[PDB]
RNA sequence: AGGAGG
RNA sequence: CGUAAAGCGCACGCAGGCGGUUUGUUAAGUCAGAUGUGAAAUCCCCGGGCUCAACCUGGGAACUGCAUCUGAUACUGGCAAGCUUGAGUCUCGUAGAGGGGGGUAGAAUUCCAGGUGUAGCGGUGAAAUGCGUAGAGAUCUGGAGGAAUACCGGUGGCGAAGGCGGCCCCCUGGACGAAGACUGACGCUCAGGUGCGAAAGCGUGGGGAGCAAACAGGAUUAGAUACCCUGGUAGUCCACGCCGUAAACGAUGUCGACUUGGAGGUUGUGCCCUUGAGGCGUGGCUUCCGGAGCUAACGCGUUAAGUCGACCGCCUGGGGAGUA
């Protein structure tokens, strides 16, 4: 059954870039619309919007620079099955500085550079590339 | 397969409403009905193996809704069981 | 764009398998060029414009198509013209001609155990069973023979089945 | 021209919607007769991209080469090309003429070698089983490799029609850069083409209609 | 549906 | 982990692992900070001293830890409420060699009794063994009995797998579709455990037409304890019990989500026009080709061997050995 829906949004985006679709739709969640403020506050899609007050349906725009996809890579790090904590001096690096790692800190959802701006550690989320 | 006025009878002696037909109790009646109607078929055709994993089938969807009904509202559960008659 | 929709209008003018216009823009003694129809240039065989029965009178500018026996089989709109515009004998199969009324061209050929008859001037089907003919007689009537009536007698699977019947008898 | 010619000519036609590669999705507008549709409503500002194309490519006199192969569109290619004096291939793609150009240039300075033979140059000698080998010889190279032969090196823009019928071409010119302009229809991918013209391509109505369009675009990049 | 094929 | 070693034969299922969605609360996990300790030396950093170095030293850092205390509480966990899109029930129908029990039908082989009827039959690459003048073979009539169900028949259907095909009746399991109502995470997986599990085989009691291990004879051959021929017992058949293995194989574990197509097959359901069995959709299962991608390649390719998640099983050179 569905036992990561945070797995099945990086998947869809993750497939949905790759056949070159404009949108990806998908099952709402709190954690899920934070994740997708992240990406999109830091420019790996465009918008997001969540339609929908019973089964609330998230919309996320992909986006795509010369033809070529821009998230690269997406991968989920803290799975049900290994649940990965991180404290804010062994924070992750994401392509040597260049990506992001979502991280769920005490504070919200936010990213690792973030994380280690306000002091923080958590849960290492996603990599994203 | 119990004949449809059975069902009915075991809905409208187990649920609220005569259309109650998804409660706990009214599933748990059900399978057990089948279950009771089912032993003497099994009785006389033993080597019926294929009905038999249809009637291991229902017994265990039955001890499955007997769980959880037991970890969420404890009194109804022994009211069921009770009303039934089974032992656990 | 509904501006096309002057043009879903040049979509009803002929659509679908049928009479079409048949724009002959192209001609030459090898292969007949019908233009006309739904897709762009044709590549269709002669059955009845050149080097086919003798008769020139498709001279480039003739309007006749082949009754768009494919809408496109790919790049491909219509083949061979057998019978397709002027169908006067037979259309469907043979149980609709035009009128019916008029002792239309009718050949009555036996059945050499089969038939083989080219009954109408358009078709040659072949006929199962007894009643092959209007019933004066079944298996005697093996000549070409002449303009005599036409009338229909009994079909099959409505395919190649075209019944004609001409013996000027009590017409069973 | 817009959809008023693209429509007397039959631009909307396309294949059969069961043989329609789904790269051209974009491009279709809907499925009449169990048979697709091409748009003519984007095609024709997209169309117009390649048209103010050639304009600039013609511009610095860069040399235009026509393909076409079908017998269909054979013949409007080679009138085409020479009502602007651009080179053109109406016979079937010599498989290399591109990548391998260092090689192919070889048979054309050999029929040009036997050109000037086979009308003046000595041909009238002995052995008449050798005077028609050149007929049959020079025939040959003339009816598939005549269309290019004053070209001198590689050209710097490439028209065709069918890409895939033309694909070797297109896969000829992609590995050398070399821009491509194509027509693809419904049963195509054009994925390697540059500027593409989605569309219908097998005619003579529609293809002098594009090629009748395009022609004049080189001329005035060239009248300049 | 005779033959094809042959 | 398709073919190199590696998916249990298949299921059910306790413990265990994991868990849809919203609000509230808790602060266990988690994070932050502080305090106490985590011996000295050794490692490392900055220095100092032996003519330098080895060496010896001063100070730091580190000792990833653990125990409290104070905060955050997004995510996981608990707790309490809910919600429905997962899961399940009911209502109507559907298609099917799904299973168990009982009966029966016709075709055919064999045998028995008889009639006609003669010298061959049967067999092979040839042949012989074998059957036949005690009257075979052939043909006809009437019985007996056992087993299997021609045509339909279909990379068709059902089943978890093994498997299941004449017709009829009784009992019975599953799947599916349409519309609605209902319950409200009741779920996914599964070590050990339990059940089912082709064929051969075993035990008891039956049955025994045909076929046929073993066996015998003939032939082939250098040999022929084989292929071929002629016979033939166990066994194939039934009732019950046991075995528990197969190239038990789509060599591809179960569940869930997403990712261009095309041609079919089969089973429902909706619209219109059933206006010619038509198109137009939507579900379920199933076959072939192929795209991106993947793969060592062969190949797989929305029924993935593509992109991921949950759980389980399994592999670690060959032989010895799946043996002792
Ligand atoms: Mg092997
Ligand atoms: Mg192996
Ligand atoms: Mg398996
Ligand atoms: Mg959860
Ligand atoms: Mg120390
Ligand atoms: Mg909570
Ligand atoms: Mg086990
Ligand atoms: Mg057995
Ligand atoms: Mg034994
Ligand atoms: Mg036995
Ligand atoms: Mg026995
Ligand atoms: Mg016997
Ligand atoms: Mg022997
Ligand atoms: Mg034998
Ligand atoms: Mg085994
Ligand atoms: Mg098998
Ligand atoms: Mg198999
Ligand atoms: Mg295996
Ligand atoms: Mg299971
Ligand atoms: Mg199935
Ligand atoms: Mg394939
Ligand atoms: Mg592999
Ligand atoms: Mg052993």
């Amino acid at each position: 059954s569905m036992q990561d829906p945070i797995a099945d949004m990086l998947t869809r985006i993750r497939n949905g870039q790759a056949a070159n679709k404009a949108a990806v739709t998908m099952p709402s969640s709190k954690l899920k619309v934070a994740i997708a403020n992240v990406l999109k506050e830091e420019g790996f899609i465009e918008d997001f919007k969540v339609e929908g007050d019973t089964k609330p349906e998230l919309e996320l725009t992909l986006k795509y620079f010369q033809g070529k996809a821009v998230v690269e890579s997406i991968q989920r790090v803290s799975r049900p099955g290994l649940r990965i904590y991180k404290r804010k001096d062994e924070l992750p690096k994401v392509m040597a500085g260049l990506g992001i790692a979502v991280v769920s800190t005490s504070k919200g959802v936010m990213t690792d550079r973030a994380a280690r701006q306000a002091g923080l550690g958590g849960e290492i989320i996603c990599y994203v590339a | 397969s119990l004949s449809t006025e059975a069902t009915a009878k075991i809905v409208s002696e187990f649920g609220r409403d005569a259309n109650d037909t998804g409660s706990t109790e009214v599933q748990v009646a059900l399978l057990t009905a089948q279950i009771n109607h089912l032993q003497g078929h099994f009785a006389e055709h033993k080597k019926d193996h294929h009905s038999r994993r249809g009637l291991l089938r229902m017994v265990s969807q039955r001890r499955k809704l007997l769980d959880y009904l037991k970890r969420k509202d404890v009194a109804r559960y022994t009211q069921l069981i009770e009303r039934l008659g089974l032992r656990r | 764009f509904a501006q096309l929709f002057e043009e879903s209008l040049k979509e009803i003018e002929t659509r679908p398998g049928s009479i079409v216009r048949g724009v002959v823009v192209a001609i030459d003694k090898d292969v007949v060029l019908v233009d006309a129809g739904l897709k762009s240039e044709s590549a269709i065989p002669a059955e009845q414009f050149k080097n086919a029965q003798g008769e020139l009178e498709i001279q480039v500018g003739d309007e006749v198509d082949v009754a768009l026996d494919a809408v496109e089989d790919g790049f491909g709109e219509t083949l061979l013209s057998r019978e397709k515009a002027k169908r006067h004998e037979a259309w469907i199969t043979l149980e609709k001609a035009y009128e019916d009324a008029e002792t239309v061209t009718g050949v009555i050929n036996g059945k050499v155990k089969g038939g083989f008859t080219v009954e109408l001037n358009g078709i040659r089907a072949f006929l199962p069973g007894s009643l092959v003919d209007v019933r004066p007689v079944r298996d005697t009537l093996h000549l070409e023979g002449k303009e005599l009536e036409f009338k229909v007698i009994k079909l099959d699977q409505k395919r190649n089945n075209v019944v004609v019947s001409r013996r000027a008898v009590i017409e069973s | 021209v817009s959809m008023r010619d693209m429509l007397k000519a039959g631009v909307h036609f396309g294949h059969q919607t069961r043989y329609w590669n789904p790269k051209m999705k974009p491009f279709i507008f809907g499925a009449r007769n169990k048979v697709h549709i091409i748009n003519l409503e984007k095609t024709v500002p997209m169309f117009n991209e390649a048209l103010a194309e050639l304009n600039k490519i013609a511009s610095r006199k860069g040399k235009i080469l026509f393909v076409g192969t079908k017998r269909a569109a054979s013949e409007a290619v080679k009138d085409a090309a020479l009502s602007c004096d651009q080179f053109f291939v109406n016979h079937r793609w010599l498989g290399g003429m591109l990548t391998n150009w260092k090689t192919v240039r070889q048979s054309i300075k050999r029929l040009k070698d036997l050109e000037t033979q086979s009308q003046d140059g000595t041909f009238d000698k002995l052995t008449k089983k050798e005077a028609l080998m050149r007929t049959r010889e020079l025939e040959k190279l003339e009816n598939s490799l005549g269309g290019i032969k004053d070209m001198g090196g590689l050209p710097d823009a490439l028209f065709v029609i069918d890409a895939d019928h033309e694909h070797i071409a297109i896969k000829e010119a992609n590995n050398l850069g070399i821009p491509v302009f194509a027509i693809v229809d419904t049963n195509s991918d054009p994925d390697g083409v540059d500027f593409v013209i989605p569309g219908n391509d097998d005619a003579i109505r529609a293809v002098t209609l594009y090629l009748g369009a395009v022609a004049a675009t080189v001329r005035e990049g060239r009248s300049q």
